[PDB]
RNA sequence: CCCGCAGAAGAAGCACCGGCUAACUCCGUGCCAGCAGCCGCGGUAAUACGGAGGGUGCAAGCGUUAAUCGGAAUUACUGGGCGUAAAGCGCACGCAGGCGGUUUGUUAAGUCAGAUGUGAAAUCCCCGGGCUCAACCUGGGAACUGCAUCUGAUACUGGCAA
RNA sequence: UAGCUAGUAGGUGGGGUAACGGCUCACCUAGGCGACGAUCCCUAGCUGGUCUGAGAGGAUGACCAGCCACACUGGAACUGA
């Protein structure tokens, strides 16, 4: 634009906004599984990811993927969740932190244990 | 004797009425290090077989750079197609500051301190023909004074 | 309509470059011949001659080195919509010094060189390399 | 010499009071063009005499009402 | 009162006073009205370990400060010398 | 915070030694120098310009026994200094107190003279300095306090060392067990084969 | 802080290894279990899942997440575009606004130069000094692109008069 | 979010403050501000600076220092320099 457009209305920046605004600026978020379940994601991709509906404590109801070999949440479980969609799943936005309040680490790793929630194995 | 550089060996393919041709591209630089520079783009539907397809053009196609102590002259612009780049003077230990196919073509061209960035497309033949075009069209002081009809000093 | 009579010398004799005209004619004007004054005394033209009493004629000779033009670019910098004054410890420098950057200082119009050695600032009209 | 300015009375509706637009020349922050800006100051008028368009000069001083530090001082020119 | 003291500087262990002219109801690293020299308590030896602007501290004086104990005995050490 | 495995992997990786053993012995007879380490070591790399940098920064940081923070502090310091980048990053590298002690011959290795410089076994113009990244600047004298001059392992190291190229700037006894660090190494005067443009380079990505 | 003691003696882990991106093969699984930042991977020979060996990076830390700037010339003042990719109002007139041909004179607002006053200290930067080095703390400088006057120049812009 | 303002803008006179002042009162004028964004609405302590950046900029103002505001909420004055 020429100058004198510029200063009768100035470049505009591009507010933004987040891809996981439930969090609110937190990187951990304690929830309350309002329900644990399995669905199954988009094409050409074929499994049966879990996910748990959360009730967090800033009211927001989301929908978070549990990774790892095999959960034992139940429904009311006390869940810590953490940012980072999950690609083929439709609109899950957050994990839940292995390891944290009830989600438990999962049985028999030994790679990567601390994005699990494992504890060193004994040498 | 003379330097080489690969940069980039891209599989393109032709569609023809059984199915698809796949054939292979090779782009790369020739440099002696001192202001000669070329470089060479060949196809064929090998890779070792393109490479050197590259090799012999980019030997037969050379420019001179007139170089100035291992770096450019002054400030210069490499405008071809959808690939802009930007070239600027660098005291000694700055090293070589720029993309892919930017560094190949100083590295081989002898430049040893450079600052250079390349805004637009980053297609490598592109980047590559714009670099060549900036340097072959940045000056020397003594041919700048040379076509003013002054002296060097007189000139700086 | 012509609002800036600076910018058209500057485009004649880019354009007479470009097309190998040995000489390029233009009105007159005092910051016309200043500015061909500062070009012919650094090199960049031959000749310039302003005739007429009424309606004065300016005329450049353009000079070309071995086939090529010699103002390989020439640039206005403060247009009329975008004055641009630079104080004489930011005048800038032109190909890194081989160029040349007419300033219009407070003592005449004479280039960033001359104004750094007299210690002026000033408008930066164009510059030449 | 004392500090003051020079404007063009836009009113002289007040009663021994104008209004006077002074007008600026301030380099854009940014985009570096010369931009006029007009400030309006209300101007104390001692006997009330300027007319609206003409330029005047003035001088600041003590407050004189509730947003008039502003006084004459003389008259450039009548219009 | 405008008081002539030591606002110490420094890091946990190692003090390094500066002594400034300051009204006597600011904090004591708060705000001042000059800087007129300075104090290392644990000065190595052979560099210079007190500095004191003895003109602007007569100054101040003559305006009415006051000076603080310490201070006035880093005065009396430095024109003692 | 010191690599403390096994030394000559580090050798093969690089492709060249590393004087990360004493020299006693040529290390071909100690390791496959030709090859890199693991399963996969006849394997031909194919690097990347990348590659080509990281693998610089490596070798010239296994040299010194130095870490990555600590590189990292030493090139912004040779960039904040006036002159050339590169050389001014190899003559900070060169004034450690370590390596000072491995060239002027007390450790045989710089693993060695780093122990010893650890050990508060040197001083620095009479004081005791244990720092092993101490910056040796003109002029100083490290020595070799008189309780530990009677190891044999500043005798080796003089023995091993004295077989080797003897770094200009320095001037050493075997009797006294001093040295004078006479100036700054220059870039020309330390080993041609470390190109330090690829770490301002790789720094500046 | 200095000296003496006894003995390697009390002290290494985390992430990653398909490309981007440094680092690769076996076994288990069989579009399942699962991984994932993007491209994507997994359907009986998986360097992409899980385990093992080997390796890479960093290191008393290592990753994940949250957030900002960068890369992004991706709001382009420096530094972008508008025939077909998003983008010339359907076309005109026209107030405010923006810009303004040419010569002489005058003014000194813009502009430039110089000086003075301030622009707190710290922080950034430069030259040094001190804590065994560094972090840290300091001395001096530079800088704080500014603003207000005053004294000059007045080429260019502005005013004013021809 | 396009019109807002009735002590509202100005004048005179009286009162009031340590001090100029619609600060307050009576009267007399009908003004004042706004497209160079008034009024309204939503967030927000401000700065030196910090983070990033080649730089211009962009984001933010934790610690430290300067200024302001507040002290359960809403108001008042008293003593006091
Ligand atoms: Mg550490
Ligand atoms: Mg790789
Ligand atoms: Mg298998
Ligand atoms: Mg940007
Ligand atoms: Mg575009
Ligand atoms: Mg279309
Ligand atoms: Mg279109
Ligand atoms: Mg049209
Ligand atoms: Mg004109
Ligand atoms: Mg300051
Ligand atoms: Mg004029
Ligand atoms: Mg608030
Ligand atoms: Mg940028
Ligand atoms: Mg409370
Ligand atoms: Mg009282």
């Amino acid at each position: 634009a020429t100058v004198n457009q510029l200063v009768r209305k100035p470049r505009a920046r591009k507010v933004a906004k987040s891809n996981v605004p439930a969090l609110e600026a937190c990187p951990q978020k304690r929830g309350v599984c309002t329900r644990v379940y399995t669905t199954t994601p988009k094409k050409p991709n074929s499994a049966l990811r879990k996910v748990c509906r959360v009730r967090l404590t800033n009211g927001f109801e989301v929908t978070s993927y549990i990774g790892g070999e095999g959960h034992n949440l139940q429904e009311h479980s006390v869940i810590l969740i953490r940012g980072g969609r999950v690609k083929d799943l439709p609109g899950v936005r957050y994990h839940t932190v292995r390891g944290a309040l009830d989600c438990s680490g999962v049985k028999d790793r030994k790679q990567a244990r601390s994005k699990y929630g494992v504890k060193r194995p004994k040498a | 004797e003379l330097q080489e550089k690969l940069i980039a060996v891209n599989r393109v393919s032709k569609t023809v009425k059984g199915g698809r041709i796949f054939s292979f591209t090779a782009l790369t630089v020739v440099g002696d290090g001192n202001g000669r520079v070329g470089f060479g783009y060949g196809k064929a539907r090998e890779v070792p077989a393109a490479i050197q397809k590259a090799m012999e053009k980019a030997r037969r196609n050379m420019i001179n750079v007139a170089l100035n102590n291992g770096t450019l002259q002054h400030p210069v612009k490499g405008v071809h197609t959808g690939s802009r780049v930007f070239m600027q003077p660098a005291s000694e230990g700055t090293g070589i500051i720029a993309g892919g196919a930017m560094r190949a073509v100083l590295e081989v061209a002898g430049v040893h301190n450079v600052l250079a960035k390349a805004y637009g497309s980053t297609n490598p033949i592109n980047v590559v023909r714009a670099t060549i075009d900036g340097l072959e069209n940045m000056n020397s002081p003594e041919m700048v004074a040379a076509k003013r009809g002054k002296s060097v000093e007189e000139i700086l | 309509s012509m609002q800036d009579p600076i910018a058209d010398m500057l485009t004649r004799i880019r354009n007479g470059q470009a097309a190998n005209k040995a000489a390029v004619t233009m009105p007159s004007s005092k910051l016309k011949v200043a500015i061909a004054n500062v070009l012919k005394e650094e090199g960049f033209i031959e000749d310039f001659k302003v005739e007429g009493d009424t309606k004065p004629e300016l005329e450049l000779t353009l000079k070309y080195f071995q086939g090529k033009a010699v103002v390989e670019s020439i640039q206005r910098v403060s247009r009329p919509g975008l004055r641009i004054y630079k104080r004489k410890d930011e005048l800038p420098k032109v190909m890194a010094g081989l160029g040349i950057a007419v300033v219009s200082t407070s003592k005449g119009v004479m280039t960033d060189r001359a104004a750094r050695q007299a210690g002026l600032g000033g408008e930066i009209i164009c510059y030449v390399a | 010499k004392i500090r003051t300015l020079q404007g063009r009375v836009v009113s002289d509706k007040m009663e021994k009071s104008i209004v006077v637009a002074i007008e600026r020349f301030v380099k854009h922050p940014i985009y570096g063009k010369f931009i006029k800006r007009t400030t309006k100051l209300h101007v104390h008028d001692e006997n009330n005499e300027c007319g609206i368009g003409d330029v005047v000069e003035i001088r600041e001083c003590r407050p004189l009402s509730k947003t008039k530090s502003w006084t004459l001082v003389r008259v450039v020119e009548k219009a | 009162m405008v008081t002539i003291r030591l606002a110490r500087h420094g890091a946990k262990k190692r003090p390094f006073y500066q002594v400034v002219v300051a009204d006597s109801r600011n904090a004591r690293n708060g705000r001042f009205i000059e800087r007129v020299g300075f104090f290392n308590p644990i000065a190595s030896e052979k560099e210079e370990g007190t500095r004191l602007d003895l003109d602007r501290i007569a100054h101040w004086v003559g305006q009415g400060a006051t000076i603080s104990d310490r201070v006035a005995a880093l005065i009396k050490e430095v024109n003692k010398a | 915070a010191r690599y403390l495995g096994p030394k000559l992997k580090l050798s093969r990786r690089e492709g060249t030694d590393l004087f990360l053993k004493s020299g006693v012995r040529a290390i071909d007879t100690k390791c496959k120098i030709e090859q890199a380490p693991g399963q996969h070591g006849a394997r031909k790399p194919r690097l990347s310009d990348y590659g080509v940098q990281l693998r610089e920064k490596q070798k010239v940081r296994r040299i010194y026994g130095v870490l990555e923070r600590q590189f990292r502090n030493y090139y912004k310091e040779a960039a904040r200094l006036k002159g050339n980048t590169g050389e001014n990053l190899l003559a900070l590298l060169e004034g450690r107190l370590d390596n000072v002690v491995y060239r002027m011959g007390f450790g045989a290795t710089r693993a060695e003279a780093r122990q010893l410089v650890s050990h508060k076994a040197i001083m620095v113009n009479g004081r005791v300095v244990n720092i092993a990244s101490y910056q040796v600047s003109p002029n100083d004298v490290v020595s070799i306090r008189e309780k530990a001059k009677k190891q044999s392992r500043v005798k080796a190291a003089l023995e091993l060392a004295e077989q080797r190229e003897k770094p200009t700037w320095l001037e050493v006894d075997a009797g006294k067990m001093e040295g004078t660090f006479k100036r700054k190494p220059e870039r020309s005067d330390l080993s041609a084969d470390i190109n330090e443009h690829l770490i301002v380079e790789l720094y500046s990505k």
